[PDB]
Order: structure tokens, then C-alpha cells, then sequence
């Protein structure tokens, strides 16, 4: 993924304001709420019976933190995503067999959550930059399917 | 398929758009054209610059169409038949583009209505836009 | 959304299945399990061998559900609610799998009904299976 | 793609019976009929207004031959689909900007055409082998996106 100097600056500036303990959980939680079948992969997380139960579930937040960490590491290695995400790709593709469309969905849910948190600051150009990022992460995770 | 609660969530949420129709519709379009440049191929005759009058007017038509769909959420095929003919038979829009615009509409709503964009509302609106999309990409007479 | 012609096409083509319901259903399932191995994870400890009595019995249920869908093609949600509860609420089946089974059902029908499987009927059957899939993967209670 | 020795034999045996002059047109035609939006990429082709018009269209038949030829080229070098489709990938991706999902759709329509023509000879195991082939071709064609 290639970002212009302006895009990189804008992406980094927004990410700096991200609450690292909560944003990932809200992204994962919304994925589980908006696309319910994804819950099948998290049957050990306990109560996912209602939106409130999902969002307030400690395992969802804890795990969402790990997910966010992976996106953060991606931001610092945009030119080597397939290498950086190699282990995670084997995990999600060869072990868990997560259909790759779901990688695209989580990326877009993350974008919705960023828009939710930063409102007007999440301008169209800022969104465009982030779409390139989440598309890149999604592609890297789905590499074993390529 | 929308649940009874989904329809209530959509009506409640879209009712908040109100006079912001054209504004939000225009923003969703700009977000789509910028984030997903390929979608521009459908509007080669449009001035797609920021603040474009053509984009603004078009955004209002898209938003008003959604308002109509919300008002006819129980019988969308009949209510959107003319739009279906336009997008499915005339324009032949690839369905992937509807997923992109729907996403951009959600991003727009989340950016303007933080309090209202709850996880439940987000889910209902996504299903609603997906259903509108299926209708507009279907040829049913 | 299905057109009047789509419904006519589906009723005529599916109507030919008749007593071959179990056979065709089992074949579509075997095609799916062999072509897309990941789908077997939804049927743990199932006897998925060739000619399996368990698969033929299951194939008949799938086929009969489709006959049910045809008989209620204009009001599927209310006719397939029990299957929605099973596939969407309980099993949480990823939608991609429905695309795989739908494709295998089309392959099975093409292989058995040469005269019925015209391009137009093929188109109608695809839309029909896509609509059934949307109902079974949707939560609308 | 990774087909077993038996699968490759099964695939080439059946392909040796595939009408080079018609099967491609039948698959392309059905693509245009079953997935109408794909017609937008073939306006110069003329009349694609009805199923009969599409299937009988001379340009659809002529073009279908080329499509089949590419699948044939893929079968001749299953260990280098990416290299074989390099030029075509740039065409469909960088030039035409055809959404990747459509590549999978055409592959599956081809599988339907093979089933329709061969009947019971197009067994589940034979289909499984062809699915690996069309998946590989679709992936190779979308390589400029990965
Ligand atoms: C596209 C963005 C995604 C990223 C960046 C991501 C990242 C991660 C990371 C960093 C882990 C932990 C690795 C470990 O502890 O070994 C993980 C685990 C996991 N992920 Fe993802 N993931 C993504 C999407 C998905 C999707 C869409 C699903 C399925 C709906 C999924 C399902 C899982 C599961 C089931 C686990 C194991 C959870 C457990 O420990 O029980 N992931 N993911
Ligand atoms: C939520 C979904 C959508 C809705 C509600 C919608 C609604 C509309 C409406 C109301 C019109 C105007 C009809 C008229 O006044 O004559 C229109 C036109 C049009 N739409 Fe859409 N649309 C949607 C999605 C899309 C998508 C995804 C594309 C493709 C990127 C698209 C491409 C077009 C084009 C090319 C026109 C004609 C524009 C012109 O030449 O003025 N639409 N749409
Ligand atoms: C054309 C769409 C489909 C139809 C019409 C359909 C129909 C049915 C029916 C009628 C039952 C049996 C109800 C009962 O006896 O309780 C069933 C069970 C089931 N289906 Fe489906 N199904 C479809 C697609 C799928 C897909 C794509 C998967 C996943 C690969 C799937 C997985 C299952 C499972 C795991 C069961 C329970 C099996 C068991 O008894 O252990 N179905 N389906
Ligand atoms: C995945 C299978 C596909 C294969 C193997 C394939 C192969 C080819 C080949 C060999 C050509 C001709 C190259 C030349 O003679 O210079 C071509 C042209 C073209 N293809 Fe495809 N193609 C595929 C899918 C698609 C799809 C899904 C679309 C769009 C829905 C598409 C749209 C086109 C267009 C618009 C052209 C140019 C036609 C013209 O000459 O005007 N192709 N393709
Ligand atoms: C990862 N969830
Ligand atoms: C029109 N969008
Ligand atoms: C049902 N499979
Ligand atoms: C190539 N069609």
C-alpha cells in the first residue's frame, strides 16, 4: 500500500487520537452485531446474545485490542504487509478458514468506527487513505487464498 | 430480510436526517468517488470536484429516494420499480458499487450522528441498504 | 427480486425434480463437500461418503425445503422462518457457503435437466437460490 | 493451482472433448444473461437485449473462443497461471477495471456449461478438479489487485 506524504501524515494524525483500549473492541463488537454469522468463530467468548451483551463483553474488548494492534503494526509496515501478516494469514486462512470477505467487512466496520469517533475530522480524503490501508491488510490476511 | 425491529430502527434513524438529505447524500457520493475511484466510471459526464453542484443535486435525489424507500419499507420493489429499471436494465450497475455506496452512506451517518449510530441501528441500516441495493440491481418487470 | 417470468421458470424447472428430490439434493451436497472442503465443518461426524444414506436423507430435506420455497415464492420469509432460525440464529452459517451450495445445485440441475437448463432458466434459478439464501441467512423475527 | 495427478488427467481428458468453437461462447453468453451488469463491458458487441440475442450474437461467440483459449492456456501450464495471465490481468484490472468477483462468476458459469453439455460424465470429483482450475484462473487474472 502506497500513501502520499499528505495521506501518511493525515492517517498517522488521526490514529494518534484512537483510544487503543476501546476502538478495537468497538470494531470487533460491531462486526459481531452487524454480521452475526461471524459469531461462530467466537463461541468461546460467552454471551453474544444482544448488541449490549456483545459490546460489553470483556473478551470482545480484550480481543479487539489485539486486532487494533495488528492494524497499528500494519500502518508502520505498509510496504511489506504480506510479510508482516504471514503468520496471521496462515492462522485465519489455513486454520480457522475464515472466508476473506469477512476481512473486508471488519476493515470497513473499523472505518465506520473511526468516522463515529472523529466525526468531521474523518474527512473524505482521510477516509480514502484509510480504505487503502484496510484493503491492504485484508489482502495480506487473505494471501493464502491467492 | 428486515426484522420488525430493523424497520423501526431505520425509520427512527433516517428520520434524523431530515433537512440534511442532500448534504448527506452529497457527502456519501464524494466519499465513494474519492475512496473508490472505479465508481466514477458511471458518472463520466459529471463534474466530480469537491463542492460540485452536479454532485450536490444528485446527492439530494439519492437521499430523497432512500426517504421514499423508508416510507415504503414493506413494499420496496413496487415503490422503487422505476429506479430498478434505471440501475438494472439501463445503467447495468455492477452490484459491488452498491456495497461501496452503502458503506459510504454509513460512514457519513456515523460522522454526523454519533449518538444515534448505535450498534443496533448500524446493523439495521446496513440490512436496509443491502435490501434497497438488491431491489435496484434486480430486473423484475 | 424475482420477476413473473423468473417464478414461471423456477416452478417449471424445479417441478421436474419430483421423486428425484433426495438424489439431486444428495448430489448437490456431495459436489459441495468435494469441491469446497471447508463446508464439511458444518457437518461434523457426518457420514459424508459417496452414496451415504445420511447424505441422501439430508439431501431430500434440502430439496423439499426448496419445493416449499417454490410453493411460497412470493412470501418466502414466512414460509422459511424455521430454516432461518436454524441457519441464521443457531448454526450461524457464513453466507459464502450458500453461494457454494447454490452453485452446486445449479450444476446438479444442469447435469440432469438438459432441456430445462436454458440460459433464461439458469438466470431465474440463480436468482431464486440467491433469494432463498438471503432468507436463510437473515434474522427477521 | 494444486491438482493431484488424477485430477489433472481428469481435467485434460474432459477438455479434449470441449468444442473449441462453441463452449466459450456459451459460457460468455450465459455470463451476460445470468449476470446482466456484465453486459456493460460489451456495448460494442451489439444486440444483447434478450437471451436468444445474446447466445446467437456472433461477437459473443467469437469472443467466447478467445476466453476458452485462455482457459486452455491455463490448463497447459497449471504451475504458472500468474505468468500466463499477466498481460490479461493488466487488461481486466488496470484498464477495464472489471470487479474481481466477476472472474469467479465466469469460472462458475463455465463449470455449469460443462455440466450441461457432459451430463453424468461431469461427476462430483471431476467438478472438484475444475473448481481448482477456475479458482486458479480467476486468482491469476486478479493478480494485479493482490
Ligand atoms: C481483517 C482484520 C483482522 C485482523 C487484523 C485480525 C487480527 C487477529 C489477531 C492479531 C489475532 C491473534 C493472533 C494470536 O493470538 O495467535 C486474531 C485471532 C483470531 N481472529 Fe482475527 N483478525 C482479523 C479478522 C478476523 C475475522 C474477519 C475473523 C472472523 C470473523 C477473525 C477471527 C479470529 C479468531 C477466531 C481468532 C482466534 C481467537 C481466539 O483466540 O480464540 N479475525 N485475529
Ligand atoms: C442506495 C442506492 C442508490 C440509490 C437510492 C440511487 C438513487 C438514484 C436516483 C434517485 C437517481 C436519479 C433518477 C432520476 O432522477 O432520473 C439515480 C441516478 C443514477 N445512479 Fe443511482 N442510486 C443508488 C446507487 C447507485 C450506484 C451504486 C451507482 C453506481 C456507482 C449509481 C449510478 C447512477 C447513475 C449513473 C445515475 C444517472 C445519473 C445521471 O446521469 O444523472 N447509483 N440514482
Ligand atoms: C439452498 C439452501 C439451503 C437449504 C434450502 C437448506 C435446508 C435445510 C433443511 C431443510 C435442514 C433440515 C431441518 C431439520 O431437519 O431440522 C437443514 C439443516 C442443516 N443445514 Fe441447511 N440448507 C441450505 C444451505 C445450507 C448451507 C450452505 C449449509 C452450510 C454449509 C447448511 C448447513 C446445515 C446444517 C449443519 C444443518 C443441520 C444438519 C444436522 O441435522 O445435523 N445448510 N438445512
Ligand atoms: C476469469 C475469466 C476470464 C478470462 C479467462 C478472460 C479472457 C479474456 C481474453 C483472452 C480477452 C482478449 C484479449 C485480447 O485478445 O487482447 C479478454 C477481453 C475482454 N474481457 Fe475478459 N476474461 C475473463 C473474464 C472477464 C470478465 C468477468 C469480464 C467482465 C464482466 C471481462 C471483460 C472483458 C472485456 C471488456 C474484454 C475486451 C473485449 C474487447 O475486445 O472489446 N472478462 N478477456
Ligand atoms: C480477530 N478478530
Ligand atoms: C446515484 N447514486
Ligand atoms: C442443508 N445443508
Ligand atoms: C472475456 N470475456
Amino acid at each position: 500500500v502506497h500513501l502520499t506524504p499528505e495521506e501518511k501524515s493525515a492517517v498517522t494524525a488521526l490514529w494518534g487520537k484512537v483510544n487503543v483500549d476501546e476502538v478495537g473492541g468497538k470494531a470487533l463488537g460491531r462486526l459481531l452485531v452487524v454480521y452475526p454469522w461471524t459469531q461462530r468463530f467466537f463461541e468461546s467468548f460467552g454471551d453474544l446474545s444482544t448488541p449490549d451483551a456483545v459490546m460489553g463483553n470483556p473478551k470482545v474488548k480484550a480481543h479487539g485490542k489485539k486486532v487494533l494492534g495488528a492494524f497499528s503494526d500494519g500502518l508502520a509496515h505498509l510496504d511489506n504487509l504480506k510479510g508482516t501478516f504471514a503468520t496471521l494469514s496462515e492462522l485465519h486462512c489455513d486454520k480457522l478458514h475464515v472466508d476473506p470477505e469477512n476481512f473486508r467487512l471488519l476493515g470497513n466496520v473499523l472505518v465506520c468506527v473511526l468516522a463515529h469517533h472523529f466525526g468531521k475530522e474523518f474527512t473524505p480524503p482521510v477516509q480514502a487513505a484509510y480504505q487503502k490501508v484496510v484493503a491492504g491488510v485484508a489482502n495480506a490476511l487473505a494471501h493464502k487464498y491467492h | 430480510v428486515l426484522s420488525p425491529a430493523d424497520k423501526t430502527n431505520v425509520k427512527a434513524a433516517w428520520g434524523k436526517v431530515g433537512a440534511h438529505a442532500g448534504e448527506y447524500g452529497a457527502e456519501a457520493l464524494e466519499r465513494m468517488f474519492l475512496s473508490f475511484p472505479t465508481t466514477k466510471t458511471y458518472f463520466p459526464h459529471f463534474d466530480l470536484s469537491h463542492g460540485s453542484a452536479q454532485v450536490k443535486g444528485h446527492g439530494k435525489k439519492v437521499a430523497d429516494a432512500l426517504t421514499n424507500a423508508v416510507a415504503h419499507v414493506d413494499d420496496m420493489p413496487n415503490a422503487l420499480s422505476a429506479l430498478s429499471d434505471l440501475h438494472a436494465h439501463k445503467l447495468r450497475v455492477d452490484p459491488v458499487n452498491f456495497k461501496l455506496l452503502s458503506h459510504c452512506l454509513l460512514v457519513t451517518l456515523a460522522a454526523h450522528l454519533p449518538a444515534e449510530f448505535t450498534p443496533a441501528v448500524h446493523a439495521s441500516l446496513d440490512k436496509f441498504l443491502a435490501s434497497v441495493s438488491t431491489v435496484l440491481t434486480s430486473k423484475y418487470r
